[PDB]
C-alpha cells in the first residue's frame, strides 16, 4: 500500500471513440503504477514496483502509456524482447529501446502489457514479453510520438520499494 | 543538486543588460565559463527552473538548463564559452539553446552525438504567396482542412508518396537534390536552403539498418509534439531591404512556416551513436559530467562515423521538409483552384538547429576550425558571409523563429556582433517555460481551443484533448526572446508574422 506516485493522479484523455471505448470495456484494466512527471522540454517516466522487474515492466508500460490509450489495444500476440547493458541504467536504456524499436518498425507493434520474466542481475540481462496487436490508426488513439531514451537525469533505486525515473525525448 | 539555491547563486554573476556568467565550479571540470542570455522577464524564469528542477533531497527531479551548460562547459576542447541563448531551458543533455564550438585542431576536442539531439537536424522552412488575409479569410477552415488532409501527422502516420529502400539510400546521400530530380522541389528551393540542402559528406553506409527502417514508412511525416504547419500572415516589417530580398511586399501577405526533423531515421542515428561511444570512451579516457554527454574524440572512428551518419540524417530531414512544400503546395492549389506557380510559394528560407557543422571562426585574435554544436539554436551568419545564398549575402542569413499558435513568429538576420561573440548563433525559438505534464495540470483543452477560436486561428490537431500541452502560456514570451537577442547585437529584426490556420500533430 505504499504511496509511491510524487503527483497527484492525472490520466491522460485520448479522446476514445465508442468502439474504442467498446474495447477497453471488453478486457481486464492493467494495473498501472507509473505516472508522467515534469521536465521542461520533454517528459521524465516514473515508474514502480514490489520488485525490480516490474519498476522496469511498468517503466515500458508508461512509456507506450503516452504514444496511446493501451486500454483500446487488443492481446492478439505475443512479442518478446531479451536485451543486456552494463549496469543497471544501460539495461533500462536498451529495454526501453528495444520496445520502441518493435513499435517504429517491421511489425509496428504495440503492447496493452508488458511482462518483465527476468533481471540478471550479474550481467545486467533481462527478458521480457508483451501482448498485444499491430498498432493502427483506425483502431488506436493518437497520442504522442516518442523519439528516443535519454540517460538525462536516469535514476534506478533497486531497494525494498523499487522505482526509475527515465526522461525520454518527445 | 545538493547545494542551497543562494550557495548556487555563488557562481552567478550578470555581465551586462542581457548576459549572466556562470563561473567555474558550478560543475565540476568546466574548462571555460558559461553564459546565457535574459532579459527581465526572462531572467525569472530561468531561476525559477534552477531553484525548482531538484527542489527536494529525495529521489527524482531533473536538471535545470544552467547545470547543463556548465556540463557543457566541460567537455574536452570547447573554447570560448557555452552558451544559453535567450529561448534557453533544460534539455537532455546540452540544454534546449545551448550552443559549444570545439577546435578541430586540439587532438583532445570531442564531438557529442547525445548533445546534438535526437532529431538531428529539425528545422524550419518559411514559404511565402502571392495571397493576402483577405483571401484566405473567407476559406480558413477548408484551408485548415487542405492542410490536414495532405500532411500526415502524429504517431503512426505514414508517408503518402510511396518509397522504397533505395529511394531512401539515395535521398541520405542527395538530400534536396532527390526532391528535385523527383518532381518534388523547384531548383529556386534548393537555393534558398541552408547548406543547399544537401551535406555532401553524408554517407549512407553509416546509417544503421534500424535506422532506415524506421525512416522509410517516416519520410513525408510532419511527427508529433511541437511539430507544425502554419499559415501565416506577415504583420510587422523591420527591415524594408530585408523584406525586399525575401519577397515579403507587405503587411497582410500570406506565409507558410513548416517545423520538422529527421524523424525516426535520425533519432535512431544518434541513438546509435550513443550507444557506440559509451562503449568507446575508455580507450580515449574521457570523463563527462552527464551520462547523455557521452562523446568521442572528433578524429576518432566513432566520431567519423557519427558525423557522417549525421549529414546523412540532416539530407533526410531536408528531404522531409520537401515533402511538406510540395503537399502545403498541393494543398493551397486545391483550395484556391490555382497552380503553386500561380500563387508564388516559394522558399523564404530553411534553416536548421539541432546539427554540429565544421565552421571556421577567430578564437582570440587567432582563426581556427572549429566543430560547432548548436542544440536547440540556430547558425546566423553576418552580412557578406560567403557562405550565405546570394539573395542574402547583404541582408545576412535569414533565421526563422516560431513563437506560438496563438501569439507571433519572427523573422531575424545575423549580425557581426553575433559572429564574434557567439559564432554566429542565435535562438530558434521562444523556449518552453512549462512543461507538458505541468500543462496537462494546470490547463483545460477546451479554454485553450476556445482561446484560439476568439481570436479567429483555425486549427487541426491529431489529440485534440491534449492542446493544452502546446497552449501559448506554457511556451515564453517569443518577443522577450527576439528582443534579447536584438538588444544584444547578435540578432536583428526583419519580420514578424501572425498565425491564423495551424496544424500540429
Ligand atoms: N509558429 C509556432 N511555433 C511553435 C509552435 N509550437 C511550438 N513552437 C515553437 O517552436 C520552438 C521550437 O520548439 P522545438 O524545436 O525546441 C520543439 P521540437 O519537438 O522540434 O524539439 P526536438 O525534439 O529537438 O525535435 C518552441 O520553443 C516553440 O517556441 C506553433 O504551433 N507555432
Ligand atoms: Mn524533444
Ligand atoms: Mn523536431
Ligand atoms: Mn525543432
Amino acid at each position: 500500500p505504499a504511496v509511491m506516485a510524487q503527483e497527484e493522479e492525472d490520466v491522460r484523455d485520448y479522446n476514445l471513440t465508442e468502439e474504442q471505448k467498446a474495447i477497453k470495456a471488453k478486457y481486464p484494466p492493467v494495473n498501472r503504477k507509473y505516472e508522467y512527471l515534469d521536465h521542461t522540454a520533454d517528459v521524465q517516466l516514473h515508474a514502480w514496483g514490489d520488485t525490480l522487474e516490474e519498476a522496469f515492466e511498468q517503466c515500458a508500460m508508461a512509456m507506450f502509456g503516452y504514444m496511446t490509450d493501451t486500454g483500446t489495444v487488443e492481446p492478439l500476440q505475443t512479442v518478446e524482447v531479451e536485451t543486456q547493458g552494463d549496469d543497471l541504467q544501460s539495461l533500462l536504456f536498451h529495454f526501453l529501446d528495444e520496445w520502441l524499436y518493435k513499435f517504429s518498425a517491421d511489425e509496428f507493434f504495440i503492447p496493452r502489457e508488458v511482462k518483465v520474466l527476468s533481471i540478471d542481475q550479474r550481467n545486467f540481462k533481462l527478458r521480457s514479453i508483451g501482448w498485444g496487436e499491430e498498432f493502427s490508426l483506425s483502431k488506436h488513439p493518437q497520442g504522442t510520438e516518442v523519439k528516443a531514451i535519454t540517460y538525462s537525469a536516469m535514476q534506478v533505486y533497486n531497494e525494498e520499494n523499487p522505482e526509475v525515473f527515465v526522461i525520454i525525448d518527445i | 543538486m545538493s547545494r542551497s539555491y543562494n550557495d548556487e547563486l555563488q557562481f552567478l554573476e550578470k555581465i551586462n543588460k542581457n548576459c549572466w556568467r556562470i563561473k567555474k565550479g558550478f560543475v565540476p571540470n568546466m574548462q571555460v565559463e558559461g553564459v546565457f542570455y535574459v532579459n527581465d522577464a526572462l531572467e525569472k524564469l530561468m531561476f525559477e527552473e534552477l531553484r525548482n528542477a531538484c527542489r527536494g533531497g529525495g529521489v527524482g527531479g531533473f536538471l535545470p538548463a544552467m547545470k547543463q551548460i556548465g556540463n557543457v562547459a566541460a567537455l574536452p576542447g570547447i573554447v570560448h564559452r557555452s552558451i544559453g541563448l535567450p529561448d534557453v531551458h533544460s534539455g537532455y543533455g546540452f540544454a534546449i539553446g545551448n550552443m559549444a564550438a570545439f577546435d578541430m585542431n586540439d587532438p583532445e576536442a570531442v564531438v557529442s552525438p547525445g548533445g546534438v539531439g535526437f532529431d538531428i537536424n529539425c528545422g524550419v522552412r518559411l514559404l511565402r504567396t502571392n495571397l493576402d488575409e483577405s483571401d484566405v479569410q473567407p476559406v480558413k477552415e477548408q484551408l485548415a482542412q487542405a492542410m490536414f488532409d495532405h500532411i500526415p501527422v502524429g504517431v503512426g502516420s505514414k508517408g503518402v508518396i510511396p518509397m522504397n529502400a533505395k529511394d531512401l539510400e539515395e535521398a541520405l546521400e542527395m538530400g534536396v537534390d532527390w526532391s528535385l530530380r523527383e518532381g518534388y522541389a523547384w531548383a529556386e528551393d534548393k537555393e534558398h536552403c541552408e547548406e543547399y540542402g544537401r551535406m555532401l559528406q553524408a554517407d549512407p553506409n553509416k546509417v544503421s539498418a534500424r535506422a532506415k527502417k524506421r525512416g522509410l514508412p517516416q519520410l513525408g511525416t510532419l511527427g508529433a509534439g511541437n511539430h507544425y504547419a502554419e499559415i501565416q500572415v506577415v504583420d510587422e516589417i523591420f527591415n524594408e531591404y530585408a523584406a525586399k530580398k525575401m519577397g515579403i511586399d507587405h503587411k497582410g501577405q500570406v506565409c507558410v512556416m513548416i517545423h520538422s526533423g529527421s524523424r525516426g531515421l535520425g533519432h535512431q542515428v544518434a541513438t546509435d551513436a550513443l550507444v557506440a561511444m559509451e562503449k568507446a570512451m575508455k580507450r580515449d579516457k574521457i570523463i563527462v559530467n552527464d551520462r547523455q554527454l557521452a562523446c568521442a574524440r572528433i578524429a576518432s572512428p566513432e566520431g567519423q562515423d557519427y558525423l557522417k551518419g549525421m549529414a546523412a540524417a540532416g539530407n533526410y530531414a531536408w528531404v522531409n521538409r520537401s515533402s511538406m512544400t510540395f503537399l502545403t503546395r498541393q494543398a493551397f492549389a486545391k483550395v484556391f483552384n490555382t497552380t503553386p506557380d500561380d500563387l508564388d510559394l516559394h522558399v523564404i528560407y530553411d534553416v536548421s538547429h539541432n546539427i554540429a557543422k565544421v565552421e571556421q571562426h577567430v578564437v582570440d585574435g587567432k582563426e581556427r576550425t572549429l566543430l560547432v554544436h548548436r542544440k536547440g539554436s540556430t547558425r546566423a551568419f553576418p552580412p557578406h558571409h560567403p557562405l550565405i545564398a546570394v539573395d542574402y549575402q547583404l541582408t545576412g542569413q535569414p533565421v526563422l523563429i516560431g513563437g506560438t499558435m496563438g501569439t507571433c513568429s519572427y523573422v531575424l538576420t545575423g549580425t557581426e556582433q553575433g559572429m564574434t561573440e557567439t559564432f554566429g548563433t542565435t535562438c530558434h525559438g521562444a523556449g518552453r517555460a512549462l512543461s507538458r505534464a505541468k500543462s496537462r495540470r494546470n490547463l483545460d483543452f477546451q479554454d485553450v481551443l476556445d482561446k484560439l477560436a476568439d481570436m479567429g486561428i483555425a486549427i487541426r490537431v491529431a489529440s485534440p484533448k491534449l492542446v493544452m500541452e502546446e497552449a501559448p502560456e506554457s511556451y515564453k514570451n517569443v518577443t522577450d526572446v527576439v528582443n534579447t537577442c536584438h538588444d544584444a547585437g547578435i540578432s536583428k529584426k526583419a519580420i514578424k508574422l501572425r498565425p491564423i490556420a495551424v496544424i500540429k500533430g
